[PDB]
């Protein structure tokens, strides 16, 4: 008997409940879609229902705003201006926005949840988002570790980018063995000390990277690029291998591969300034713009300098391009220091870390480290000895631009 | 071993450091100073805290056991026998010497064991983090060791200052990085642990077997009236309380000792007469109130403020406990709040709480949770005017 | 999809009703025995029959213990459902309840219920001894008592102390055996036929007729307990039931 | 078993995590109970992680607060009523806090971060384990508590009290509210200095 | 008008003798890097060069435009350089009178000059360095302008000159200083100083403010808080009454005006008194055959906020009007700190010194203690007559807490506020350094 | 009157925080900023003073014994009900702020989440049915419960403050000092312990 009193008090009560909460979220949650007005262009203009996140609203439309993190609100690359809209800065955000940029507007897309109508001010680059499909040409091993990668435009003409810029691959799931990759005979042989092409990637997903251009503005109808492959740490066998980097080495002539526009903040300062570009492994590839572009593009006469930490004499590539501008042009000089070099390699230069050679070498004698623009590129390490070194010389954080990969 | 030594060579001798920037010269007063001064004026509540604690147990020795059965007492505890051997008499005709003497014996190795234990936890904690020794214990220890009945167990004690020392201060960071009183936070852990050896009736007198209230105690129980003394049977007047002739901790029954203490480091600025200027105030206030109010049940409720100060140790605890800087609000006008926020509070626990007959060391503990908070009004306050720029 | 959301809840929510009412109107009748058995246990302890488990406290229970509904305005039987009466929600309602004034209510009890339970333990088929539920307030938390008075109604056979919230080791010593022990043998009334149980601070004399040692340093719970007695053995209390006692 | 044991000390629902304090303050005074406690916080998770599991896809977001509060409140309260019928003492010491096992963050915690986005069983595996080290802050809490407190185990005399002609003076601390903070604040100290992964910064 | 109740006035021994006389001939001159807020050099010169009484030495990389000019013409000798190569001072070695020259005007036309030509003036002559933005205490930047410029003519420091002596031989240029400052400034300018007379100017916009009391009164942060409150959007600027004497002189003749009286004083000092010198004048000559024996310390500015004058320091700051010499106190006391201080200074009375009235202390370096954490005993309270707690912004700088610290009024403050709660903290605390390194994170920030 | 010695019980001799452990997770996550733990506390006041009075007509409408019909009792129903009630409340309240009241929203509306089904409202429901409270008892025991539990989180909150300044041992950071902190709490609250107000 008591128990159907129970049970139908028990159902009434939820529905009660339900009812409630139903009848007032049709009264209380607007469902207007919140329209968000993109750079103040009608047409630009997106309407969209409420909730998610600004990155996957904007990603519906034209606009293409740059994500690594994703969902996450960790990177920071996906920042964006909201003159209103979107409520205070989360403290999450406020990590990697400053306190200025935070009363400019500055706020990371993903990050913020939309909710009400907003403002946005976003740049071209978002704005405009240049996707093609560029065709492989050539895949060739620069190095043990690094390749050159040379792709074709699609639609003709060549990628609108600033010197040090950078192109977001995307690449959908895919395996690629290793053994698949193609070496030259002088770069296998150091392969074949330890014999890397065991591995085997698994992409079990699509991925999304970014890489810096190899090719100055002037060059049209090929965009050089040098890339790094990824693999797993020697103190750490048990890791995955290289899923987007080992997936670009496996392409050759013929393949094709989506960069998703340019994007990047890496660029030179406008000035009189000397530079002092230092590079190290896919490094390489922003410098040698910088270097064009400083020489024919602009046709600067202001001095240049170059060096670049090498292990070995087969880890150099492009040394006579390097030689050439070095004599063609006075205004730029460059140097390399060995870490190791071979035995057969006779190297008679320069021998050990660019942290402790550079120093002893230009910015001991120099007149004004810190009145210098430094352009620092190359694997964590160096970054961490060198930036130490600039620091103990007195350089400012805002004179050294540096783009870790 | 650098930090303990470090201590002992800058104990003997003043560092030799100098001004390495901004102000070249700075001010004579140190923390090593300010430590001891506290540390001496508490000398006088000290000195006649012994005398009391011997005074009071001998005439409970005499009125209790005579004859062949006093003698039998005294051989069988290691106080009385200790007293004897070193010159005291414990009959009635004892001296103040004798007197004071027994009182040492039952302090001394509270202060010794509270010292030794609360030490060994300060330099550990220093050693293993490697910072130098503070000088702030020396008064922690001292406080402690007089808030205490004079028959405490000595393991209680350690285990009561250890709790003091690491749970309320050293892991918070130490001297000066706490919130909470540690002497107090002892306290009120055998309070609380073992309130069977630190309340009722056979703990306030050193006497063997005998069982004593105190004033506050008898207050409760029938009024002024049932103020009476079963030692000498002689009522205990406002004066005998005043001057501490009264069973009770050692070091709180006199509160013209302690007043005269209190009265040279707040002459010298270290401890807030705002903040003892507070606890009257709330301490009158409301023992005033509940005497308007009246109670024909409850005898505390008729308890004159003049009565309240003398009385328990609401002295000591207005003195030397509520004038910690640390843990009492940092501004003038928390200050007062905070001041007052204990004198009501002590008076609120005396009166309304049949539990425990003192609340001066919880009003205290209560009060330094709300210490931030009335720093957090007054600081609201001040940035309300100065986003006003002033008014100006 | 509103269609799915109301029937996605309502087959949740009859499963689960459906369960939920089975396990409480199922289990309902056990849950009731086991708050029963608590204090028959308790009512055996103080009547001094040895008992463990289950079966034999419930057996024993009914064999030996004969509940009884009193009314303390007269002291006389009434009749009732005694092995099914609450007197703490009697005491909560007006209509089985009385106020006591503040000159009556030595006790600190807010409320004293009209007619209470007594437990009569019969030897064979006669009563033996007689036990009364007695509580009052003490120093933290009320305190319930059972006393076991002899047919003669001064003696007191003995006393448990079932529930009560004090601090252990000063006002938690009611609990302890020796104590509880130490009230064998005293004697509740005088020969004027007045309350004469007394809470000596300090111990009582050894071979006190109404002496009880109070509880040391607990002079707070022990004078609760001394009220506690003062008071249910007073007029409005278990008074006139025991003088009844006495004379049958 | 990793992904068992990885709530004890890695990722403890009370260490790492402040879910499931409430029982802690309390409940602990006495090993019985907080065994029982902990047997029911794991039987509750557990079940509570299967069902919302089994019915996550169908799940409306709309009421989906509700829908998990209901199936962990109906649970609770047929361990209620098993606590009454059987353990009825036991479930008198527990007191309220039997029911407030539905509100209890573990239940709702993993309810919602594990079971709306995971295969029935392996959700019912870490609702196990997240109980599995709840237990284990309830269990030790509750063992220096009651052996301190009471000089107890189970209600096994362990320490002879002076009070039964023993020898040993109980702690009346251990019985009150503050214990079981520094015991917890401790156990935090003394988990993070063998695991430093977890310090805060 | 203003008076100040709390603050300390230290009665340390050796003041100066309010006469002005010739001080020792320099033939050292030097621009200390340091010395201004949030400045990397861009040198100019290299050593060996030959400058003139103007030419820029150097420039700021983080405040474009702004132009440090050399005090004095002669040799770059030096260019002392320190960790992370901070630039610790320029030295110049006086030989020659060549100087450059400006625009000059007649006192008359002064006040309606226009503001940009002012600007350019005293940026182009190097004056410009002289204003100091309180916010942050940083020189102007040169597009900027504020609506209150704070002329401190007042000097409460310990052993500080008397302004008085000093402007009444520069009357006219005081007054021409403060016309320009008129135009200068968008609102008023303010002359803070004591009782006594001092020439005044006809222009409404100058305003004279009477501050009253103990040292602190004499602060610029002190005279902004009371007058013109300052905060992130309310910029003032601060320059003593000597620069303003320079701007006076840079207007009149067309020409910089380097000599500076400075209070040469000390407890140390045989003679102190007021001394003509020039800027950046090399303490170590000018302290010559002046102080003496035993092992001192040369100090550029006053005791409570200044310099340290030892090696690539040892020269006279551009902000600082005073020199201090004072015995190195490295001397260990057997129980120093339970000894009664009859001859002890405290601003608490736990020492016999304060019984009599009218001491002299012969103050040392030492810092009477070590350093341990803070126990507020009401000292910072008795010292700081700002409308803030002192004790809770100073947990805040302790902590790091730039964020609290900011609502609290750390942005009013300079390193010089502090120096009085550094002076009396029983813990041993530098509170101008944590307040500068609050302030640094603020702007960095920001 | 009777009311008024409820109301000083409810906050001082009976804090739901420290006296019983409720609601702990929420005032040890949220009490790092005085001004946070104030947005929390007077959220809390306005759900229980909204919970425990509905609550109270609900138990004495339905769920009594012996109430809608004689001889059946739905007490069983008694977890389901609060613990529904209360999160219908939370929510509703919720949402009538983000549509009517943009600025208690944010003060106020951005708490409520966080106050779905806590301890602290179901223990100071549960509570009140273990008791006999009127619709009138219930209501100022509803707002002098939260009272009680906004006074002991943002005490809480301003010592985490002047902790600021504290060099707690790496390992007892964060958490492990916030208990500690708590438990000290809890000692100086117990002052109020043998009071019968
Ligand atoms: C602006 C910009 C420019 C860049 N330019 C270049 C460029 O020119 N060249 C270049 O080579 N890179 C560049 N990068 C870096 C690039 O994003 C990738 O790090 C790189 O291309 C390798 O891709 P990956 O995803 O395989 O690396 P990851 O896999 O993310 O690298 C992680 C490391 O661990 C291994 N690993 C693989 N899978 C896993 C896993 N699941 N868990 C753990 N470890 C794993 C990898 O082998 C690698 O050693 C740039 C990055 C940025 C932001
Ligand atoms: C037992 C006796 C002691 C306890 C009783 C006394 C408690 C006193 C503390 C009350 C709580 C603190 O109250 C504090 O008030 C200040 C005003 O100064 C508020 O100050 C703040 O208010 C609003 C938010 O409401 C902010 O936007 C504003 O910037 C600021 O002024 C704090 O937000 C609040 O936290
Ligand atoms: C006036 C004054 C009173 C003090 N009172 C106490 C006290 O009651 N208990 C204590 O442990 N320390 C006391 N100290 C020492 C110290 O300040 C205290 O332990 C702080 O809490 C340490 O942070 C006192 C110090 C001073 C100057
Ligand atoms: S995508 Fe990384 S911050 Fe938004
Ligand atoms: S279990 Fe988290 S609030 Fe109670
Ligand atoms: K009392
Ligand atoms: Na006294």
């Amino acid at each position: 008997s008591t128990i159907i009193f129970g049970v139908v008090m028990f159902t009434l009560i939820i529905l009660a409940l339900v009812l409630v909460i139903l009848f007032a979220k049709s009264k209380l949650v607007p469902t207007g879609d919140i329209t968000i007005s993109i750079n103040g262009d009608p047409e630009k203009a997106i309407v969209t229902q409420p909730g998610g996140k600004l990155l996957t609203a904007l990603a519906g439309a034209g606009v293409f705003v740059s994500s690594a993190c994703g969902g996450g609100g960790s990177c920071g690359q996906c920042r964006v201006k909201i003159k209103s809209g979107g409520g205070d800065i989360l403290p999450t955000e406020l990590d990697h926005i400053s306190k200025g940029e935070a009363r400019e507007g500055e706020r990371l897309a993903c990050q913020v949840a939309v909710k009400a109508d907003m403002d946005l001010e976003l740049p071209e680059e978002i704005f405009g988002v240049k996707k093609w499909e560029c065709t492989v040409i050539s895949n060739d091993n620069k190095a043990t570790f690094i390749k050159e990668l040379k792709l074709a435009i699609p639609d003709g003409e060549s990628v609108p980018f600033r010197a040090g810029g950078y192109i977001q691959i995307e690449a959908p799931a895919h395996h690629v063995k290793y053994a698949d990759f193609d070496v030259p005979e002088k770069y296998r042989g150091d392969w074949d000390k330890f014999n890397l092409f065991r591995y085997e990637s698994k992409v079990d997903e699509p991925i999304i990277r970014a890489y810096s251009m190899a090719n100055y503005p002037e060059e049209f109808g090929i965009i050089m690029l040098n890339v790094r492959i990824a693999t797993p740490p020697p103190n750490n066998p048990n890791v995955p291998p290289g899923q987007m980097s080992s997936y670009i080495w496996s392409l050759k002539a013929g393949d094709k591969c989506t960069i998703s526009g340019p994007f990047g903040e890496f660029f030179a300062k406008d000035t009189d300034a000397e530079m002092v570009f230092i590079g190290g492994g896919a490094g390489m590839a922003p410098m040698r713009s910088h270097i064009f572009d400083q020489l024919k593009r602009l046709k600067s006469k202001r001095k240049m300098s170059y060096w670049y930490g090498a292990r070995s004499k087969r880890e150099m590539f492009y040394v006579e391009d390097f030689d050439g501008l070095a004599a063609e042009n006075d205004n730029f000089v460059w140097h390399c220091a060995l870490s190791d070099p071979q035995p057969e390699d006779n190297w008679t230069g320069y021998t050990g870390f660019i942290h402790n050679v550079l120093y002893e070498n230009y910015l001991k004698d120099h007149e004004a480290p810190e009145d210098c623009e430094y352009y620092m590129c190359g694997p964590p390490m160096m970054n961490a000895a060198v930036i130490n070194m600039l620091k103990n010389l007195g350089v400012e954080e805002e004179n050294i631009l540096l783009d870790d990969f | 071993w650098f930090a303990l030594y470090e201590a002992a060579a800058t104990l003997f001798y003043t560092p030799g450091l100098v001004t390495k920037r901004s102000s070249h010269v700075r001010d004579s007063v140190d923390l090593k100073r300010i430590m001891i001064m506290v540390w001496l004026a508490v000398f006088p509540a000290m000195f006649w805290g012994m005398y009391n604690a011997g005074g009071q147990a001998i005439a409970a020795l005499n009125h209790l056991y005579s004859g062949d059965q006093l003698a039998a007492i005294v051989a069988g505890n290691w106080h009385y026998w200790l007293t004897e051997m070193l010159g005291g008499t414990m009959s009635s005709d004892a001296g103040w010497g004798s007197k004071m003497l027994l009182g040492a014996t039952y302090f001394l190795p509270i202060y010794a064991t509270v010292f030794i234990v609360g030490g060994f936890w300060e330099v550990l904690f220093c050693m293993v983090r490697k910072h130098e020794v503070n000088e702030g214990f020396f008064v922690t220890s001292i406080l402690f060791a007089l808030i205490v009945p004079p028959t405490l167990p000595l393991w209680q004690a350690a285990l009561g200052i250890t709790f003091g020392v690491v749970v309320a201060k050293e892991v918070f960071g130490g001297t000066g990085r706490n919130f909470l009183n540690p002497a107090l936070a002892g306290r009120a852990f055998l309070f609380f642990a073992y309130p069977a050896q630190i309340s009722g009736d056979l703990v306030w007198t050193a006497a063997d077997g005998y069982s004593g209230a105190t004033a506050l105690s008898q207050w409760a129980q029938g009024g002024a009236g049932a103020l009476i003394n079963n030692a000498t049977g002689q009522t205990i007047t406002w004066m005998d309380a005043f001057i501490g002739n009264i069973p009770g901790s050692i070091g709180e029954v006199s509160t013209l000792a302690l007043m005269i203490g209190a009265a040279f480091i707040v002459y010298m600025g270290i401890a807030s007469w705002r903040i003892i200027g507070g606890v009257m105030i709330g301490m009158i206030l409301l023992s005033t109130l509940f005497n308007v109010i009246g109670s024909d049940t409850n005898a505390m409720f008729n308890m004159p403020w003049h009565w309240h100060l003398v009385l328990g140790g609401f002295a000591f605890g207005m003195f030397f406990m509520a004038t910690d800087p640390v843990s009492a609000s940092f501004t003038n006008s928390g200050k007062w709040a905070y001041g007052i926020l204990i004198g009501v509070m002590c008076v609120l626990i005396r009166v309304v709480n049949p539990a425990y007959p003192e609340g001066m060391m919880l009003a205290i503990l209560f009060a330094n949770l709300f210490a931030p908070l009335f720093d957090h009004v007054v600081v609201e306050r001040n940035i309300k005017r100065r986003l006003a720029r002033y008014g100006k | 999809s509103i269609k799915k959301t109301l029937f996605v809840v309502i087959a949740l929510s009859l499963v689960c009703s459906i369960i939920v009412s089975a396990a409480a109107v199922g289990l309902r009748d056990k849950q009731k025995e086991n708050a029963a058995l608590d204090k028959q246990s308790k009512i055996l302890q103080v009547a001094g029959i040895e008992a463990k488990g289950s079966k034999q406290i419930v057996e024993l229970f009914n064999k030996s213990i004969e509940p009884r509904l009193v009314d303390f305005n007269t002291g006389d039987f009434v009749e009732g459902d005694a092995a099914n009466y609450d007197q703490r929600k009697a005491a909560k309602e007006a209509s089985e309840s009385i106020k006591l004034t503040a000159e009556q209510d030595k006790a600190k009890i807010q409320r004293r219920a009209n007619v209470g339970v007594v437990y009569l333990v019969k030897d064979g088929d006669k009563t033996s001894k007689v036990i009364l539920p007695v509580h009052g307030n003490g120093l933290w938390s009320m305190m319930y008592a059972f006393v076991a008075v002899e047919t003669d109604g001064n003696t007191v056979s003995g006393l448990t102390y079932y529930e009560q919230g004090e601090t252990p080791g000063l006002g938690g010593e009611v609990e302890n055996p020796a104590w509880r022990a130490q009230w064998v043998g005293k004697k509740l009334f005088d020969e004027n036929h007045k309350p004469a149980i007394k809470i000596v601070k300090g111990g009582a004399p050894q071979g006190s007729e109404h002496g009880v040692d109070g509880l040391s340093g607990a002079t707070l719970t022990s004078n609760g307990v001394q009220n506690t007695f003062d008071f249910w053995l007073g007029d409005m209390g278990f008074g006139p039931f025991l003088t009844k006692v006495r004379d049958g | 078993k990793k992904s068992v044991l990885a709530p004890v000390l890695d990722n403890n629902p009370i260490a790492l995590q402040v879910l499931g304090v409430c029982s802690a303050l309390a409940v602990t005074t006495k090993l019985e109970t907080a065994f029982v406690m902990t047997l029911a916080v794991m039987f509750v998770t557990a079940l509570s992680n299967f069902f919302v599991s089994l019915i996550r896809n169908h799940i409306p977001n709309s009421v989906r607060i509700i829908v998990q509060m209901a199936i962990i409140a109906s649970l609770v309260i047929v361990v209620d009523q098993i606590l009454k019928a059987y353990l009825y003492d036991i479930s008198k010491q527990l007191s309220v806090f039997v029911g407030l096992i539905i509100t209890n963050c573990i239940v709702m915690g993993r309810a919602e971060a594990f079971a709306m986005k995971s295969e029935p069983i392996p959700s019912f595996i870490d609702g196990i384990g997240n109980g599995l080290g709840y237990g284990f802050v309830l269990m030790t809490v509750g063992f220096f508590r009651e052996l301190l407190g009471s000089g107890k185990l189970f209600g096994l005399e362990v320490l002879p009290l002076i009070s039964n002609g023993g020898w040993y003076q109980p702690n009346g601390l251990m019985l009150l509210a503050p214990s079981a903070f520094f015991l917890i604040g401790f156990m935090i100290w003394a988990i993070r200095t063998f695991k430093p992964e977890q310090v805060e910064a | 008008m203003i008076t100040i109740k709390k603050g300390l006035d230290l009665p340390i021994a050796g003041t100066p003798s309010q006469v002005i006389s010739d001080g020792k001939a320099i033939k050292k001159v030097a621009l200390l890097g340091e010395e201004y807020v949030g400045m990397r050099p861009t040198m100019h010169v290299r050593v060996g060069d030959e400058v003139k009484k103007a030419q820029i030495l150097f420039e700021d990389k983080k405040n474009p435009g702004v132009k440090f000019t050399s005090p004095v013409s002669g040799k770059v000798v030096e260019i002392n350089r320190g960790a992370k190569r901070v630039l610790q001072s320029v030295v110049i070695e006086v030989a020659g009178d060549d100087q450059v020259t400006f625009d000059k005007f007649e006192a008359n036309q002064l006040a309606s000059l226009n503001r940009d030509a002012i600007k350019t003036q005293l940026v182009e002559s190097g004056l410009w360095t002289a204003f100091r933005t309180r916010p942050f205490s940083k020189v102007p930047a040169i597009d900027s302008t504020s609506e209150a410029i704070f002329v401190t003519a007042m000097d409460t420091n310990p052993l500080a000159a008397e302004p008085t002596v000093v402007i009444n031989e520069q009357s006219e240029a005081f007054v021409a200083g403060l016309d320009v400052l008129s135009a200068l400034t968008t609102g008023k300018v303010y002359v803070c100083k004591k009782g006594t007379s001092l020439p005044r100017s006809q222009q409404p916009n100058v305003e004279e403010h009477v501050f009253d009391g103990p040292h602190p009164a004499g602060l610029a942060g002190t005279h902004m808080h009371f007058l013109y409150p300052v905060s992130a959007d309310h910029v003032a600027w601060s320059i003593n009454y000597q620069d303003v004497i320079a701007v006076g002189q840079l207007f009149l003749t067309g020409e910089l005006y380097t000599q500076r009286v400075v209070s040469l004083a000390g407890p140390v000092v045989n003679k102190p008194r007021l001394v003509r010198t020039v800027m950046g004048a090399s303490l170590e000559q000018l302290v010559d055959s002046e102080i003496m024996p035993g092992e001192v310390r040369i100090i550029s500015g006053s005791v409570l906020s200044g310099t340290k004058a030892t090696g690539p320091h040892a020269y006279l700051g551009r902000y600082h009007l005073q020199v201090s010499v004072l015995r190195e106190g490295r001397d260990k006391e057997l129980f120093g700190w339970a000894m009664p201080g009859k001859n002890k200074f405290s601003v608490t009375r736990s020492f016999l010194g304060h019984l009599f009235k009218g001491q002299v202390y012969n103050m040392t370096t030492t810092t009477n203690g070590s350093d341990r954490s803070m126990v507020p005993i009401g000292n910072y309270e008795k010292v700081m007559p700002l409308d803030m707690e002192p004790t809770l912004l100073l947990r805040d700088l302790c902590a790091g807490d730039s964020d609290s610290a900011v609502r609290l009024g750390a942005l009013e403050l300079d390193e010089e506020d502090l120096a009085l709660c550094t002076f009396v903290c029983p813990g041993k605390y530098e509170y101008g350094q944590l307040l500068r390194e609050c302030l640094d994170k603020i702007e960095k920030e920001g | 009157e009777h009311y008024i010695s409820l109301l000083v019980k409810s906050i001082f001799i009976e804090n739901m925080a420290l006296s019983f452990f409720l609601g702990m997770c929420t005032f040890l996550a949220v009490s790092k900023k005085v001004k946070t733990s104030f947005g929390l506390g007077i959220a809390v006041i306005v759900v229980l003073t909204i919970s425990v009075p509905v609550n109270n007509l609900v138990y004495n409408l339905v769920l009594k014994p012996d109430a809608l019909v004689e001889g059946v009792d739905l007490s069983f129903l008694n977890f389901i009900t609060f613990i529904g009630v209360i999160a219908a409340l939370v929510q509703i309240l919720e949402m009538i702020l983000d549509r009517f009241f943009p600025p208690l929203y944010n003060a106020l509306g951005i708490f409520l989440p966080l106050i779905t089904v806590n301890c602290a409202i179901f223990g100071g429901v549960s509570f009140m049915v273990q008791r006999d409270y009127s619709f009138a008892e219930s209501v100022v025991y509803g707002f002098g419960s939260g009272v009680g539990w906004m006074l002991a989180i943002v005490a809480l909150a301003g010592i985490r403050e002047k902790m600021k300044y504290s060099d707690v041992p790496p390992g007892l950071r964060g958490l492990g000092i916030t208990f500690i902190t708590a438990g000290l709490m809890a000692l100086g609250f117990m002052s109020f312990s043998g009071v019968q107000l």
